């Protein structure tokens, strides 16, 4: 997953994915990944925050409930 | 979270802890889980926290408009059947087990448990919350019948200290309230007022 | 994802007394280009322009709504919309849409009518508003534009050392870009003309 | 059920000279966002003419550094001479690809002087893929610095301007300067700066402070 | 996979498209039109999911001849390319989305010949030369090479031609006839298919 | 482990002028229920070494046994040479990024603290092998509730007598008290010094509930 | 990535470009995608580049080695079947490699593909990577086997240049090799803004 | 698991076991090669021939590949195997390399073989 | 983002950081992060920005309708009740977490609001990624019924190590002061972070830039 | 399942409860958990019956080996001990919770819990099983030190009554073992011997 | 996918498959060769995943080879397919599984002519005709339509012309060439190529 390399790089079709070279970074790795129900009380709807939308984490890490 | 009432002949005695927790996080432990929804009718609240200030506020407000057009004391069974009705109607979205207890003229103290599903049962006394597992035992051993305030009041204390040094969701300070045909008593248990049970060592 | 289907990368910068919004040309499918002259940067009155970012699509479509809407009230209120106005209006037009977003960040450069001071303004794709004093990008090269402008912005620039620092700040963050370039557009907003430029970039 | 992985911050950059290399990297160590501590940096030295960055998982840093250096060691006794920049890189793209499986979450940049004493700077990927660079940028701001060197020190999309050679001290300037412009964009970048300069003389460490938020 | 591409010149467009219509593995249909004729100007080429794309071809027909009975005029191809965006982005979000590619070709007698190109997700863009389908990968290069904006119509059917040997080379799916269409200042003009027998 | 069973919440550490002090609670949290209240997560490994450990607590008995053999022969060799603080944090990185890299972790996070030569030593050790030395540290909810408290006074005053480390220790013991819910008011406090590891408890926080009234 | 390779009357014409990309972040634009195996052998980067480089350098090691036990000079097909047996070990496994070898032996010119999934043909003509489809395209419109060197140059040039306008992955300086009878010569490396210049006017 | 060092140096300098392998070479039947211009001729003589012995299990020459033979002397068993053992090598060979062996090839396999089998223990 | 307020003797103080960072690259670095409601309440935001936005501004309208009806002025917890009922009918949907505190006939009163809809009347919370160490700062030194100026203090310490503890926060600490007698918005109330000084410069002059096509349309 | 060890001044009292289910269904309810490991040592059995019922045997295997070879009556923090290192080690293959009581000559009665995981710590007294969460705060409030052999039984057998009356999963009869220096006594509690609590009504 | 086809006359065997190798979108190659000979009388047609056919039939074809150096006579068909079904089934529950479709064509000189048929599955079925991927579906029909056990090699090519000739008019896939063998008394034969341009 973090770590695919060759698959986009090789053809534009298949299964396949990834560039020349192995970044995490700029593929799909979590890096510092927060819940976004963190420093609640209770879990949010599943697609409550759309993806791109500016977020700030209700609490750090470690405290989703 | 732990919550429990208890009857007495003149009333009921009700008790909760403090400690809300966001995980392993207590967002607030001064928290008052005891809502008076009228004026000799409380709820212990336990589960989501938004379902059962929601849950409260609109049996607070249908009941408070029932008593007016009746012009006469709302009875604890009422207040219950309301509660029940509310959360049996959205059992698949709301995550509430609610304890009444009131005062009523024409019935005395009464307890009330309305957990999560949405049934409402009449009992001597009710427990609720995550804590009130650990003290299953204890009240089942230590409860009898014919007890005054004072010694229903003990109880309750007892009974939420152990929960609370068991439980890790529950904590903080005992607020406890006692109702009757006079009016309704409040007082917080804090620090050194909380019972001691000694851990045991060696 | 869904925002770097077609690519595009949006710039907007001030300057002591103008702005200046730039663009990349590419419009593409996935890693295949189409054309090389799609438009991403639209006038919404004399001084002001919203540059678009993210699926084009959405970027045509919400530049349609914007000036049905941007018309019906430049005849009614009789007058030309203040740039903080337009950004409002933006806001909840994307709003509008919360939880069926339309998938474009738009960008906001002009000069407030009558005052001629200096507007830039981002927005995310569901509407929350941005109102900076030095910069705002958008597209799929955000980082090293956010780079190539915090080490080439100064303030109080003249026109044309706004123009120099918002080319080279695109160009730069477009050449380490995959589905960015084909061309950069540039458009300076003075008080009295307004210069567009097509910029000799690179075509790979 | 468990990841065997975690980011921790931290961007590596190289420029190489006429007659300098230079490897520069921030001190902060982060999990998240919380900050580990604000004195870790990222440059190793290899040998007298060798330095090393590494940014990524910090576990997997440590492990390879100690792992280069055991190599080094066992060079120098089985060859009875220190290992040169080039043959440093080589060993690592080895190292890095024995591993391609459950590779090493590494940005490595090796920056040194080559055998006719020029400039050398490499740049890795975490499998090994590595290749000969004049400047490069690894680690979280990667993408920020790397455009502006391409401005910079690579003279691109500038007309009228002539290819003068860099001077190390223009070269220093210019990395505080970027990396005081990543520590502004950058939340994993900051506390500090570790310059680390290889010359014939020998590698000159500086630091410099950046902003504590 | 189906094929269109389309060729504009200073005074024409010239459109092709595949005459293919297959289920599974078989060819079912040797002799398929894909292209609908929008009004006396105006071509339609349309491609993607099996109904979706006659269900749109034909209601976009069918608004563009109301348009022309109600106002005794007929719409500009710019004008029919925006009105075909505009339903088929609307369609994208509702209950009803159509998975189409199109390439609107059309003369206007004052802004002239025009070739628009569309995706399944109604972006529209205008181009000199486009192509749908998996043949436009291996065309493309070739029409980029080859394409000059002063090409007359002679040169574009060789040109044309040239990407159609290309497909038969090199793409793995069987294409062997194309139908050929040709839009100037006096109309739609049939030419000879090109085929590969 | 796959699945820590039993846990231990935050432990914290602190450098001073002469050695350094950890602390720790004396509780093993079952999930949510606060099973073991009398287990000490604080170990003495040598005269100049000591080590506290968050996580799972039968892999820290595990690290207890195997450490404890290792100073053992150490001590059974007698040729003038121990261990040393950065000598066990070194050990203990390799350890956990061994069981890491066969992803059989041991779900721990330790804290290392020591004195040798004049010297104060405080390490980190996490289950994933990321290891640094800093002058605070602080593990699980601790770095979010304790770590910022250390941190600014150390911003004030770098260097700390051991007085004022203690009583920074035991106000940063009382916050994590207050909100943290798996911790306990029953810790130990742990310093090392010239003299060697001394571990004081069961102690217990002085705690303020004047906001219930409020 | 695009790279190509095609037979005619003086050789084997080898081209490709430079860019590596991480997503859609461009990591670098100077990658070295023609792999010198040795003075008559050449190798092509497409896929993973830490792949194909760690793999035909155990390529080069084993021909060194071969060369040296026998006395002679691996053929083109050898050292192509050895590699496809190197990495059909591995199938399956992740690994991501497309490459051409080719080169000069007794046979004649020698261009063979070789990917990591298992395939290993000789043809006239190649062209392997993200773009490889629209340098297919020119190359078809333009091979010859009696074209002359320099047209075969151009040829080369041009449809990598086109790869690289048309896909996002390709992009850079264009690297041109020439497999002779005596060894390959590595003929130019234009970049593309160059090539463009040249070319659109 | 017999590990013992049959093959071992000698004060004289000398390996006893494979002078005496040459020894039992010397007891078997003649075998002559010519390499001519366009032609190779085998020669091997027959030591005995009883009239009801069947000539075709018997031949000491035969073909590891289709362009390379080989005749022996010696122990006709160990041949055998030595023959089995070159006929996989080219077919493997032919796999790897596609191409027929060179004659220099077999023969280098062959006695890197013999040598190995000089110099391993239990054999 | 850090967020805090707290009750003092005479109002209310709120707090936050002005860094707003999409991922973990920073995109503003002076967010205003409290938002007026009335011209005694003020709200401090968290979560899906633009929800709060919306939020507060749809809350802000309704009261001062509310206001102008009643003609008196709005109570803090019409507006609790408000955003509570609001948040709640869409099931967290609406991401948005709010710190509102304001003055009234009743006094300061200081609410901590989330997306689910479920309220807490504290005298201090903490909201955001770094409210843990401000909560930390507050526990070991907030008292009840303290003055302005220690209440500001306290605030501002809680921010700054907020600040200085978490990664997503940074920049500058906003203050909002609401008394019964004033209101006191305070934007910047500390700098702690600034951008390092310029080591040298970089190459930007006129005629940099090769430019194909340019067109110039003059406005009268 | 609802396991109990507590220990007294002359050894240890050991109590559990007779119920094994499967689901819902209660395959064997006269269950005997308590397993002598050795001649004055019990271990009490939780979790996976095979994988409980195997390390009990391969313990009492390695103790009876150990002991002959030393001559010398096992001390129960060897039994612990064995228990710990073959729960640890194969903690990703075993669910199993035990509980080490017995009696020594060096060190008296002795109480250890192994848990899940493969920890090993000495209590006062454990409790272990599903139902062993319900009387937490019974036995919180209860115990004391210096109770004798009698009020150890008494004790044990209030706390398992309770806990089988709260817990589905425990059930049957009690089975208590008092462990000293004389020996091993065992008894069954059913019927009306089991402990009684009234349940609440009205 | 890619096609093989074989027909057992009274005493041949003639065998055809497609010539194309692709990739993608893109034949790679326009002549290639899915034939082995297992020797002088033995055909194996092999068609599946990439790289194990080549290593499934080289294998088999060097263990015939050692077979008939070692033992101066070359394999039956019979015992060729044999061997090969079972090195195919212990391969299929093995670490490295060959996903190949085989076809296998040989004449003994007592058995006479002998086409057998072989799945990825190594099911072993002894056929007058066979055929192998998704043409087979097109033509087998044909082949049982216009089969007789007595054809002559003549008519063999005819039905085998008129399979091919199917394909081209049915078939979605672009299969231009196929290379035609034969097996008799007398080896293998190598036809002329039946090419469809």
């Amino acid at each position: 997953g973090p770590f695919v390399v060759g698959g986009e790089d090789l053809d534009p079709f298949g299964p396949r994915r990834g560039g020349m070279i192995v970044d995490p970074l700029r593929s799909g790795f979590p890096r510092a990944l927060i819940d976004p129900s963190s420093g609640l009380p209770n879990r949010l709807p599943p697609g409550a925050v759309p993806p791109g939308a500016r977020f700030d984490p209700f609490g750090p890490i470690g405290t989703s409930p | 979270t732990t919550i429990m009432a208890v009857q007495f002949d003149g009333g009921v005695v009700l008790g909760a802890d403090s400690r809300t927790t966001t995980g392993s996080y207590i967002a607030n432990r001064v928290t008052d889980k005891l809502t008076p929804i009228h004026d000799r009718i409380f709820c212990c609240r336990s589960g989501s926290a938004a379902d059962t200030q929601a849950v409260a506020d609109a049996v607070t407000y249908q009941l408070g408009f029932h008593s007016i057009e009746l012009n006469e004391p709302p009875l604890v069974h009422t207040a219950a059947s309301l509660f029940k009705e509310m959360c049996y109607r959205y059992r698949e979205d709301l995550m509430a087990g609610i304890i009444i207890a009131g005062w009523d003229p024409q019935e005395g103290g009464q307890v009330y448990s309305v957990p999560m599903g949405g049934m409402m049962v009449r009992q001597p006394f009710a427990i609720g919350g995550s804590g009130s597992s650990y003290i299953y035992g204890y009240v089942d051993a230590t409860y009898r019948e014919g007890m005054t305030k004072e010694e229903c009041l003990q109880f309750t204390a007892n009974a939420l200290a152990l929960a609370m040094e068991r439980d890790g969701s529950s904590g903080g300070v005992i607020r406890l309230a006692a109702i009757a045909e006079p009016g309704v008593e409040r007082q917080v248990l804090l620090g050194d007022q909380i019972p001691k049970f000694t851990i045991a060592t060696l | 994802s869904i925002m770097s289907y077609n690519g595009g990368a949006v710039m907007a910068m001030k300057g002591k007394n103008c702005v200046a919004i730039a663009a990349d040309r590419r419009f593409g499918i996935q890693a295949q280009m189409v054309t090389t002259d799609f438009q991403k940067i639209f006038p919404m009155g004399d001084r002001l322009y919203i540059g678009l970012a993210g699926l084009a699509t959405d970027v045509q479509t919400v530049a349609q709504r914007l000036k049905f809407r941007l018309n019906l009230y430049e005849l009614k209120e009789g007058r030309q919309i203040k740039p903080y106005t337009l950004m409002s209006m933006v806001a909840n037009l994307l709003y509008e849409k919360r939880f069926g977003p339309y998938y474009t960040e738009p960008v906001i450069a002009g000069l407030d009518p009558k005052t001629f001071k200096p507007f830039i303004c981002s927005l995310d794709l569901i509407g929350c508003p941005m109102v900076t004093d030095d910069f705002v990008v958008s597209g799929t090269c955000t980082e090293q534009m956010y780079g190539m402008c915090e080490s080439l912005w100064e303030p109080n620039m003249d026109p044309e050392h706004l123009f120099e620092t918002i080319s080279q700040a695109m160009l730069n963050a477009v050449d380490r870009d995959a589905v960015s370039g084909m061309g950069v557009i540039v458009h300076i907003i003075e008080k009295d003309k307004i210069t567009t430029r097509t910029l000799k970039a690179r075509m790979d | 059920r468990f990841s065997p992985y975690a980011f921790n911050g931290g961007t590596v950059l190289a420029i190489a000279g006429e007659d300098f290399s230079i490897v520069a990297s921030d001190t902060r160590l982060s999990e998240g966002f919380s900050i580990h501590t604000r004195d870790s940096p990222k440059c190793y030295k290899l040998t007298d003419k060798t330095v090393i960055g590494c940014s990524g998982f910090h576990g997997d840093c440590l492990t390879l550094t100690k792992i280069i250096e055991a190599r080094l060691k066992m060079y120098k006794h089985s060859n009875n001479k220190a290992m040169t920049t080039g043959a440093i890189a080589a060993m690592l793209s080895t190292i890095l690809y024995s591993r391609r499986f459950f590779p090493y979450y590494v940005y490595n940049i090796i920056g040194g002087l080559d055998e006719e004493g020029k400039g050398a700077v490499y740049s890795f990927d975490p499998v090994g893929s590595y290749q000969r660079d004049s400047f490069k940028a690894g680690g979280s701001a990667s993408a920020m610095l790397q455009p502006l060197l391409d401005n910079q020190v690579g003279f691109k999309n500038m007309q009228n301007v002539e290819h003068v050679p860099l001077s190390l001290d223009r070269a220093m300037r210019l990395v505080k300067d970027v990396f005081i412009s990543a520590a502004e964009r950058d939340v994993y970048t900051g506390d500090a700066l570790k310059v680390c300069i290889v010359t014939k003389e020998g590698i000159r460490g500086e630091t410099v402070p950046l902003r504590k938020d | 996979m189906e094929y269109l591409i389309g060729i504009q010149g200073p005074d024409y467009v010239l459109v092709a498209s595949d005459r293919v219509a297959a289920s599974n593995i078989v060819q079912m249909k040797d002799d398929h039109d894909k292209m609908f004729k929008m009004s006396e100007k105006i071509l339609l080429l349309c491609v993607g999911e099996a109904g979706d794309t006659v269900q749109f071809a034909e209601y976009i027909q069918k608004n563009v001849q109301l348009y022309k009975m109600r106002n005794g005029y007929e719409l500009s191809p710019t004008a029919a390319a925006n009105f075909t965006r505009r339903n088929l982005a609307d369609y994208l979000r509702s209950r009803t989305p159509y998975h189409v590619n199109l390439l609107l070709a059309g003369y206007d007698e004052h802004e002239g010949p025009a070739l628009y190109y569309m995706d399944y997700l109604a972006a529209l863009a205008k181009a000199p030369f486009a192509a749908h389908g998996y043949g436009a990968f291996l065309t493309l290069s070739i029409l980029d090479r080859y394409y000059t904006p002063t090409i007359s119509r002679e040169k574009a059917v060789e040109l044309l031609r040239k990407c159609l040997e290309e497909l038969q080379k090199r793409f793995i799916l069987n294409l062997p006839t194309f139908s050929v269409r040709i839009i100037d200042r006096n109309g739609i003009h049939d030419l000879d298919n090109i085929s590969f027998p | 482990t796959q699945n820590p069973m039993v846990t231990g919440t935050s432990v914290l550490g602190l450098k001073f002028e002469g050695g350094v002090v950890i602390a720790a609670d004396m509780l093993g949290s079952y999930g949510s229920l606060a099973r073991f209240r009398n287990i000490s997560r604080i170990m003495r490994v040598n005269n100049s070494t000591m080590l506290g450990a968050s996580g799972d607590y039968a892999d820290f008995q595990y690290l207890k046994q195997v450490l404890g053999q290792m100073v053992i022969d150490e001590e059974l060799l007698g040729d003038g040479h121990s261990y040393s603080p950065k000598a066990i944090h070194s050990w203990l990185t390799r350890a956990m990024y061994s069981r890491r890299s066969k992803m059989n972790p041991l779900w721990n996070t330790m804290v290392i603290g020591g004195y040798a030569d004049g010297e104060s030593f405080l390490g980190y050790v996490d289950m994933l092998g990321v290891a640094y030395e800093a002058p605070s540290l602080a593990t699980g909810y601790g770095a979010y509730l304790a770590q910022p408290l250390l941190r600014e006074v150390l911003e004030k005053q770098p260097v700390l007598s051991q007085t004022e480390a203690r009583e920074l220790v035991e106000r940063c013991m009382r916050v994590l008290y207050y909100r943290d819910a798996r911790s306990y008011n029953r810790f130990q406090i742990a310093t090392v010094t010239e003299k060697g590891v001394e571990i004081e408890g069961p102690l217990s926080a002085e705690t303020n509930w004047d906001i219930a009234h409020m | 990535t695009t790279t190509l390779a095609f037979k005619f009357r003086h050789g084997v014409i080898v081209a490709a470009d430079s860019r590596a990309t991480a997503g859609a972040y461009i990591a670098s634009q100077t990658v070295k995608k023609v792999i010198e195996i040795n003075p008559y052998l050449l190798g092509t980067m497409a896929g993973g580049a830490a792949d194909c480089s760690f793999w035909e350098r155990l390529l080069a090691r084993q021909c060194r080695i071969y060369e040296l036990r026998n006395k002679e000079r691996i053929s083109v097909a050898a050292a192509s079947k050895l590699l496809a047996n190197m990495v059909y070990q591995y199938k399956g496994m992740g690994l991501s490699m497309g490459t051409m070898i080719c080169g000069w032996d007794k046979r004649g010119p020698g261009l063979y593909y070789v990917d990591s999934e298992g395939n290993r043909i000789s043809g006239a003509t190649f062209s392997v990577g993200s773009g490889s489809v629209y340098a297919y395209g020119v190359m078809d419109r333009g091979y010859s086997y009696d074209l002359e060197v320099e047209e075969a140059y151009d040829l080369a040039r041009r449809a990598i240049y086109q790869a690289t306008y048309r896909d996002a992955y390709s992009g850079g300086s264009v690297s041109l090799y020439h497999v002779r009878e005596d060894g390959w010569i590595r003929v130019s490396s234009d970049n593309v803004a160059d090539l463009h210049d040249k070319y659109s006017g | 698991s017999y590990d013992r060092a049959i093959t071992v140096f000698s004060p004289d300098g000398h390996l006893f076991q494979v002078e005496y392998a040459q020894e039992a070479v010397k007891k078997g039947s003649t075998a002559v090669g010519v390499r001519g211009k366009d032609i190779v001729v085998l020669g091997v003589e027959k030591k005995s021939v009883a009239k009801l012995q069947d000539e075709r299990t018997v031949r000491k020459i035969c073909a590891l590949d289709d362009n390379v033979c080989m005749a022996f002397a010696g122990l006709t068993a160990d041949a055998r195997i030595v023959i089995n053992r070159a006929r996989v090598e080219c077919q493997s060979h032919r796999l790897t390399v596609e191409d027929p062996v060179t004659v220099e090839y077999i023969t280098r396999y062959i006695a890197s073989l013999k040598q190995r089998y000089t110099q391993s223990n239990g054999r | 983002t850090t967020i805090a307020g707290v009750v003092y003797k005479d109002g209310i103080v709120l707090g936050a950081d002005t860094r707003a960072t999409e991922g973990m690259v920073v995109a503003d670095k002076n967010c205003s992060k409290i938002h007026f409601i009335s011209p005694n309440i003020y709200c401090c935001g968290a979560g899906t920005a633009a929800d709060t936005d919306m939020t507060t501004q749809l809350i802000s309208s309704n009261l001062e309708l509310h206001s102008l009806s009643t003609g008196r002025l709005p109570r803090v917890v019409t507006a609790n009740r408000m955003l509570k009922q609001m948040l709640f009918r869409y099931q967290g949907y609406i991401g948005a977490a709010l710190v509102l505190g304001g003055v009234d006939v009743t006094g300061p009163h200081l609410y901590s609001i989330y997306p689910h809809g479920s309220t807490d009347k504290l005298p201090y919370v903490t909201m955001g990624s770094g409210s843990l160490a401000a909560m930390a700062v507050f526990e070991d030194k907030f008292r009840p019924d303290m003055e302005e100026e220690e209440a500001k203090k306290l605030v501002s310490e809680a921010i700054a190590a907020g600040i200085f503890n978490d990664l997503g926060s940074g920049s500058n600490i906003d203050l909002c002061v609401i008394s019964k007698s004033k209101l006191d918005f305070l934007r910047p109330y500390s700098v702690p972070n600034k951008k390092g000084t310029r080591f040298g410069r970089y190459r930007c002059e006129k005629g940099t830039n090769a430019v194909l096509t340019e067109k110039v349309t003059t406005l009268e």
